[PDB]
């Protein structure tokens, strides 16, 4: 390489469509356009991009025509909107929105048959899962595989230890 | 070299899909967006103040409140690009009072 | 006024024509032009998104405003949104739609610059460090993990790294792929500056001149490392020269090799991204000659189909043998070189010869430089003078036929 | 005192929601439609999930009965079911 | 044995609820009828392909429903269909003898009775009488033959998720969400049984509460009848709960003979192939659930998935998990057993292939029940 170099120097179809086309511009009122284009003419080459395309369209603007704005539409574009934010301070006292708060309102509310220390159990598991879900929101998008599990059965002793013991994993319990 | 030069200030309806062919897999759809963009307590204290309105003696919880908020922006945006496509229709890109009434009507609310 | 005009109707006339001849156009008006303008090889790509995000580094031309370092994020959508039946035109007959939702490009960070931006270059290993030329003697190193997001208050710039050697303003920097903190500078001083920041403190500042070249006689008009060669790269000037030099070489003023490149000065020179034979070099002859480096006597192919004065030229890392430049006819012609030497129609030839594929002509002012995006193939960004910047790419059947 | 919250929906939360749709120009004036449309919509469904949970014999309502009102008027929840 | 997501527009993607096979054709081909929120009944035909694959086709829509329909059963002779949605109403369909309906579905009766939105719907041994479920917490008995209303069951606090029909006739056995079971004689109509707890010996609720996702608890008989079947089971074997499912045999309907733990997901919904199969050969054990001359197989809903269970294994021999993105909604068998047709609340539904006698060799003769 550097030796020899050195040597030497010294609807219809989708696919019947094509693909998708995109066009914007900034300076258009005109909303940008997304839309996939068939149209068949010679005389629009890229050797003279600038020819007339005869029986095809007219030279003439839209953009007008499509958004004469005048509006106060507030130049939501950009550079104004975003970044502003509002901080607050609130009162949960008196109607509690709240895991713990909306548990002992609906226990106070509403007696069942069931023992104060299930109760609080019950409440610690709840908080518990909601903690966990949570903590996992931060998993987002997860791409998911499907998974199966063939008909394996007690008389094939050569299957698939692993499904095996996930099986066996599922047990059927029985009561006395 | 080059010549340079002064540079000047800048300043239908229902678009239902045909039960074959339609293997569309949204899956960010699926998942709630975990973003709720709005301030949490002014709506809660909408909420609780309706509630009053309605019925008194009553308790709400956090994950009801949050999903009545995705519910919320969930119908905000279908109405929202509905109305996008009623003003493309309408042949007009500021969005009009009567764009979101007749996209309201489009559902049939 | 006639002229205004002129541009005003070739401007109407191709944004008219585009939806035929270009699949991806995204056009921008900027605050201020830039002399700048070059991707990053970083992409983002969200999951559960329907776009991807592309990043640019420009500059500010301002006579009398704080020139600012600026990177931009920019909204491409997606291959897989690349294909979607949404909704059907019956007037139309296509599956078009107006719509509202599309990418979007965003201004990131702002650094204070003095001056404008001549020349801004980064790390081909390291987004982080930047190199901008300026019009003083000085040349600055920025990094924006290293800087407020946000320019500071203050007017003066804040450089992590200065660079000495030069004497005054120039146009030439460039980066060693393959060696680290090696860049390239030229100036109008008629010396060639190589600095190496690899070797600088963590606190240092001011960086020496480690090798200075001065075989030019002429105004040094642009210098560029070689793709592949670890201490090889050339020089090109406006004494219509084209000079090799060797860093391994024990005189910086006799370079290695020395052969004239038109007979008109040149601005800058390219080599493929692929091959380590061929280099492009553009002229102010409305020539653009080819060297095969087995051979620098005799030029592989002078290309001709600009009116005037060609500036910048560069390859592809997509395709080996594509090539497209810009200079002031605001015209950015593709040229390919699969189809040198191939018969063609008159009615394909009034333009000019068939070496040439395409012609981007929707500059209302002067080119001011481009880039052509290391991911994503056929995509460009291209600035004019007139603070005008656009993301394009042309359509496919014109090279995929 | 605890009636002047028509206008608590903020100009950034409105704007954001406009942001998340896709559009670059918005009508000034059509705020306050967006916060009686997001009222009436607000209205309905808790009503209409009050329905429920008194006709579960429910004191406080649960967001299971914010779903049964959300497909009696008729939309999809997800992830939550 | 195959799994097939489906990936076809089955409701313009509003999720599905309720479906059911045509009993009444023995053939390999099926008539599938499905249930969305489209307020639109699609019926659609389906059948093994040339490399087995279960492929579909659509066949008629419905589209009177003012609102959305929740349960969708054919009649044990399939030639009627009963629908039922959020408009309060349920209404009887026969095909009758349109650019994108082959055939014609025409309403044959109007029955009312529940003035709210309908869960479940149950049909007789015979066809000819109907049980439905709906908000209303309440449980009615229709006549087919006549189309009125003939009687209420007004006992139940919360909500009434599923409702069935005992094959022999004598039971009619009905879940509140409230945790509490209830079996209903023909005769008597009254509560026969009525099971909410059990001794160990701490007494707790054997079913789950209101605070579960799930929207529907559906349930039946055994074709043969002497076994029943409930999801939504909870077992505190400590100081938590778990999800299960019970078995109850007609000797007693109040202890379950035995339950079939569920780890992580719940049950919501629980089917039984109407075919029989022979005993396959196993050792002599208890590990079948019930000991029958002939056996039978089952398909059972969790939250996301399907577990199948034969009458001599208390394992599941078949499981498919992480199919489905959103909870499951509806099972349904093919009069054959071959197609299991598996719907979610996501929006699509799955099948399952079964080749023949995969499964065991169907009845020469299908056993009488005494009525």
């Amino acid at each position: 390489l550097c030796s020899q170099l050195d040597q030497l120097l010294q609807v219809p179809e989708r696919r019947k469509f094509g693909r998708m086309k995109l066009l914007q511009f900034c300076e258009n009122h005109r909303p940008a356009y997304w839309g996939t284009w068939n149209k068949k003419t010679a005389l629009i080459r890229a050797r003279d991009p600038w020819a007339q395309d005869t029986k095809l369209l007219d030279y003439e603007v839209d953009s007008d025509e499509e958004w004469e704005e005048e509006e106060p539409g507030e130049s939501l574009s950009h550079s104004e909107g975003d970044d502003d934010d509002d901080m607050g301070e609130d009162e949960d006292e008196d109607d509690g929105f709240f895991v713990p708060h909306g548990y002992l309102s609906e226990d106070e509310g509403v007696t069942e048959e069931c023992a104060d220390p299930e109760n609080h159990k019950v409440r610690q598991k709840l908080k518990a899962k909601e903690w966990d879900e949570f903590l996992a929101k931060g998993k987002r998008f997860r791409v998911l595989q499907p998974v199966k599990i063939g008909c394996v059965w007690a008389a094939d002793r050569d299957c698939a230890g692993d499904d095996l013991k996930v099986l066996q994993q599922f047990a059927a319990c029985f009561l006395e | 070299a080059r010549t340079k030069q002064t540079a000047r200030k800048s300043t239908k309806k229902p678009h239902r899909y045909r039960p074959g062919t339609v293997a569309l897999r949204e899956i960010r759809r699926y998942q709630k967006s975990t973003e709720l963009l709005i301030r949490k307590l002014p709506f809660q204290r909408l909420v609780r103040e309706i509630a009053q309105d309605f019925k008194t003696d009553l308790r709400f919880q956090s994950s009801a409140v949050m999903a009545l908020q995705e519910a919320c922006e969930a119908y905000l945006v279908g109405l929202f690009e509905d109305t996008n496509l009623c003003a493309i229709h309408a042949k007009r890109v500021t969005i009009m009072p009567k764009d979101i009434q007749l996209a309201r009507r489009i559902r049939g609310e | 006024a006639v002229e205004e005009r002129v541009i005003n109707e070739e401007y109407k006339i191709w944004k008219k024509n585009t939806p035929f001849l270009y699949d991806l156009v995204m056009t921008h008006a900027l605050e201020w032009p830039s002399l700048t303008a070059q991707w990053l090889p970083d992409v983002t790509r969200p999951e559960g998104k329907d776009f991807s995000i592309h990043r640019l580094v420009l500059g500010t031309h301002t006579s009398d405003e704080q020139n600012h370092l600026v990177i931009a994020s920019v909204q491409l959508p997606n291959d897989d949104a690349q294909f979607d039946a949404s909704h059907y035109d019956s007037e139309k007959g296509e599956f078009g739609g107006f719509g509202s939702v599309s990418g979007k490009i965003e201004i990131e960070i702002k650094i204070n610059h003095e001056g404008e931006v001549n020349r801004a270059r980064y790390m081909p290993q390291n987004p982080c460090i930047i190199a901008t030329k300026t019009p003083s003697s000085d040349v600055l190193v920025f990094d924006y993990t290293k800087h407020p997001s946000k320019p500071d208050p203050s007017g003066e710039c804040n450089p992590d790294l200065r660079l000495r050697g030069h004497q005054k303003e120039g146009y030439g920097l460039s980066w060693n792929p393959n060696l680290s903190g090696h860049l390239l500078s030229a100036s109008d001083d008629h010396t060639i500056c190589l600095w190496d920041i690899s070797a600088v403190p963590k606190e240092g500042k001011v960086v020496d001149a480690k090798t200075i070249f001065t075989g030019h006689t002429a105004v040094v008009e642009d210098v560029s490392w070689h793709l592949l060669h670890e201490s090889l790269f050339g020089s090109v000037a406006d004494d219509q020269k084209l000079m090799i030099w060797d860093t391994r070489s024990n005189n910086t003023s006799k370079p290695s090799h020395s052969v004239d490149a038109h007979t008109a000065e040149v601005n800058c020179l390219s080599f493929n991204p692929y091959s380590e034979f061929i280099l492009a070099t553009g002229s102010a002859d409305k020539t653009v000659a080819l060297w095969d480096l087995r051979n620098l006597k005799l030029k592989l192919h002078s290309f001709e189909s600009h009116k005037d004065e060609i500036f910048q030229v560069q390859w592809s890392p997509h395709n080996e043998t594509i090539l497209a430049s810009s200079g002031t006819d605001r015209r950015l012609n593709v040229w390919d070189l699969s189809k040198i030497g191939e018969e063609q129609s008159p009615e394909d030839a009034e333009d000019g010869p068939p070496e040439l594929l395409f012609i981007h002509g929707g500059h209302t002012a002067k080119i001011s430089d481009f880039s052509w995006n290391p991911n994503e193939p056929w995509v460009i960004c291209s600035v004019s003078e007139d603070n005008i910047m656009q993301v394009w790419q042309m359509a496919e059947n014109i090279y995929n036929d | 005192v605890l009636r002047d919250n028509i206008q608590g929906i903020t100009k950034p939360a409105i704007r954001r929601l406009a942001r998340r749709g896709g559009v670059k120009r918005i009508s000034g004036l059509i705020y306050e439609e967006t916060r009686g449309v997001l009222k009436v919509f607000l209205e309905n469904v808790i009503r209409d999930a009050v329905t429920y949970t008194e006709h579960a014999k429910r004191k406080t309502v649960t967001a299971m009965d914010v779903v049964y009102a959300l497909k009696r008027q008729g939309r999809t929840l997800y992830g939550f079911g | 044995m195959k799994v097939i997501t489906c990936e076809i527009a089955w409701h313009n993607k509003e999720p599905v609820y309720s479906l059911d096979f045509q009993h009444g054709t023995a053939g390999r081909i099926h008539r599938l009828a499905s249930a969305g929120v489209d307020t639109n009944v699609r019926i659609w035909k389906v059948e093994k392909g040339p490399d087995g694959k279960a492929i579909v086709e659509f066949l008629s829509n419905l589209a009177r429903h003012t609102k959305a329909v929740n349960v969708v059963r054919f009649s044990p002779t399939g030639e009627i269909l009963a629908s039922g949605g959020d408009d309060a109403v349920i209404l009887l369909w026969k095909v009758n003898d349109a650019q994108l309906n082959k055939e014609n579905w025409t309403v044959v009766k109007t029955l009312r009775g529940h003035l709210e939105d309908v869960y479940d719907i149950c049909w007789a041994t015979d066809g000819n009488l109907m049980a439905s479920a709906s908000v209303d917490n309440t449980a009615i008995i229709w006549d087919v033959s006549k189309g009125q209303k003939i009687s209420i069951f007004n006992e139940h606090k919360s909500y009434v998720q599923g409702v069935t029909w005992d094959p022999l006739g004598q039971y009619v056995a009905t879940l509140s969400c409230d945790r509490v079971l209830r079996v209903y004689s023909i005769q008597k109509k009254r509560v026969a049984f009525n099971v909410s707890k059990m001794l160990s010996a701490r007494s707790y609720r054997m079913f789950h509460d209101d605070s579960m996702k799930s929207f529907f608890r559906r349930l039946s008989f055994t074709p043969d009848g002497s076994l029943l079947l409930t999801p939504a089971g909870c077992v505190e074997s400590g100081e938590n709960v778990m999800n299960t499912t019970y078995v109850f045999s007609r000797k007693n309907l109040k202890r379950p003979i035995a339950h079939l733990p569920c780890p992580g997901k719940a049950t919501l919904a629980v089917r039984c192939c109407p075919v029989y199969f022979e005993l396959r050969p196993v050792v002599e054990t208890g590990v079948e659930l019930m000991s029958l001359p002939y056996r039978l197989v089952f398909a059972v809903a969790s939250e996301d998935s399907v577990l199948l269970y034969d009458t001599q294994q208390s394992f599941p021999f078949g499981y498919v998990s992480n199919i489905h993105y959103h909870t499951l909604s509806d099972i349904s068998w093919s009069s054959d057993g071959a197609f299991l047709a598996i719907s979610s609340t996501d929006g699509y539904c799955s099948f399952v292939t079964f080749e023949k006698d995969e499964l065991g060799i169907p009845l020469k003769e299908k056993p009488v029940l005494n009525m």
